[PDB]
């Protein structure tokens, strides 16, 4: 939008696709989760759904000051020695449809869905008939894993973004702040 | 004339398991007796390893014994292949010592690669190294692990003094025993990463620990002498040098840089590789294993 950023994670053993570098792709958004910051546009610049990975670099869409000096949260650590590092730049001057990043798009509703199936004062024999498992179905959400209390290794993810605009502006805010609808950088 | 059918090489640079224990940062003075880290559950039944929430610093401690005598195989059928293998290493050691190898070994103790998933995400990692000729410490060290580059190797007079010690052990000049102690600020009650049992966690005195061979894998990322590309950093010295996480290999047998192909040239066929390629040949003899036919 106003200042699009990137973060290069270098290749190594510890950043392979198993659990040292698989789970740090859709759950490591501590700059928009824990390290400080909540009003950015999530726009991953590696949206290639063939490998099920909607982001290659650490693509983030922010403003001019938020990309130049207002993006110093702890959500960019590990790239000091175990990877490379990025910096801020200008926003998309052309019309890039980069309204897709790590956002609140995901289909893991079976983690707590017994209240929507059989926790409504009934027994447990209606966990798929009254309220089905159709929302707790894993699908091809192109997005890196997550490292929360769901497995010792990484997890699943998704891309909660859509189209992008033609001007320079941060779009709408989802759970991950995925800046869909705003003209972020296309890649 | 030919390789023996049996070639067993006793390994050198033998590590131990690494106990883990918590504790507060700047409590490094009285840092001997800590409570360790247990393996508890949460619910579906998994096994997690976390600090006590009052502490912020993981303490990792193992020992390392540098053996030396890297040329002699433990089991070898033919003596003429055995003798010329000892002649070939004696060509190597006399031309140059183990210093360039051990200076690359002197890094892996300093910038703590044995903190595999614990160094990534940390903010202050300090490694103590002690040389113990007796029960007393005969020589001490003190090294930042984040200032020393994980991907790039650089020298230091403190490191080179430590490099000459490991060079003295590998050359058989004496006895070298090391006490590696690593303090690392991760945070309050955070998830440390022990080694993953085949799913429990490897604990010993009900104290979660890392495998010994999983530390020795971190102490041998020295091979920057790729066929392809040094841009990804160092990779552990193995014959048919391959990484499970990257998925691809390096050093194909179709390439003429294979360790078996190098060893047949450098010993049998009397064809010397480059000096930068000679360091890869010796650093698998320190690894050891069943070689030959």
């Amino acid at each position: 939008m106003d200042h699009y950023l990137d973060i290069r994670l270098r290749p190594d053993p510890e950043f392979p696709p198993a659990q040292l570098m698989s789970v740090l792709f859709g759950k490591l958004h501590q700059a928009l989760v824990a390290q400080g910051g909540d009003r950015i546009g999530v726009s991953f610049p590696d949206l290639d759904e063939s490998r099920s990975r909607l982001g290659e670099r650490l693509r983030i869409h922010a403003s001019a000051d938020d990309l130049r000096a207002l993006l110093a949260r702890p959500w960019l650590e590990g790239l000091r020695d175990h990877l490379q590092f990025g910096e801020p730049a200008v926003v998309p001057h052309p019309t890039p449809y980069r309204q897709v990043s790590r956002v609140q798009a995901k289909s893991n509703p079976e983690r707590l869905r017994r209240r929507l199936m059989r926790r409504h004062d009934l027994s447990e024999e209606e966990a798929r008939k009254r309220i089905p498992d159709t929302v707790a179905r894993a699908l091809d959400l192109p997005f890196v894993t997550l490292r929360s209390q769901s497995t010792g290794q990484h997890f699943r993810l998704f891309i909660r973004h859509g189209p992008l605009q033609v001007t320079a502006e941060e779009g709408g805010f989802t759970c991950y702040g995925l800046s869909k609808g705003g003209f972020v950088p296309w890649f | 004339l030919s390789t023996a059918s049996v070639l067993a090489f006793e390994r050198k640079l033998d590590p131990s398991d690494a106990l883990m224990s918590a504790g507060a940062w700047a409590q490094r003075d009285a840092s001997q007796e800590w409570p360790a880290v247990t393996v508890r559950e949460k619910s579906q039944t998994v096994d997690v390893a976390n600090l006590p929430s009052d502490a912020d610093t993981l303490k990792v401690r193992f020992t390392l014994r540098v053996l030396g005598g890297a040329g002699t195989p433990s089991a070898c059928n033919d003596a003429a292949y055995r003798d010329k293998l000892l002649q070939t290493v004696a060509t190597y050691v006399n031309d140059q010592g183990f210093a360039e190898l051990a200076r690359r070994y002197a890094h892996n103790l300093a910038n703590a690669r044995f903190l595999w998933r614990n160094r990534v995400g940390a903010e202050a990692v300090e490694v103590r190294i002690n040389h113990i000729r007796q029960g007393e410490v005969a020589r001490a060290w003190r090294f930042d692990a984040l200032a020393i580059g994980l991907r790039d190797f650089k020298a230091d007079a403190e490191l080179d003094a430590l490099a000459e010690l490991i060079a003295s052990g590998l050359s058989g000049s004496g006895h070298v025993l090391l006490e590696v102690v690593a303090f690392a600020r991760i945070g309050d009650g955070q998830e440390v990463f022990p080694s993953q049992e085949l799913k429990t966690l490897y604990s010993v005195r009900d104290a979660a620990a890392i495998h010994s061979q999983k530390i020795g894998n971190a102490l041998r990322t020295i091979d920057t002498w790729y066929p392809d590309e040094d841009g990804l950093g160092p990779i552990a010295v193995e014959p048919y040098g391959s990484v499970t996480s990257q998925g691809k290999a390096y050093r194909q047998p179709k390439q003429k840089l294979d360790f078996y192909t190098l060893l047949d040239n450098w010993v049998l066929r009397d064809e010397a590789p480059a000096v930068e390629q000679q360091h890869y040949v010796i650093a698998n003899l320190i690894r050891g294993g069943v070689f030959g036919e």
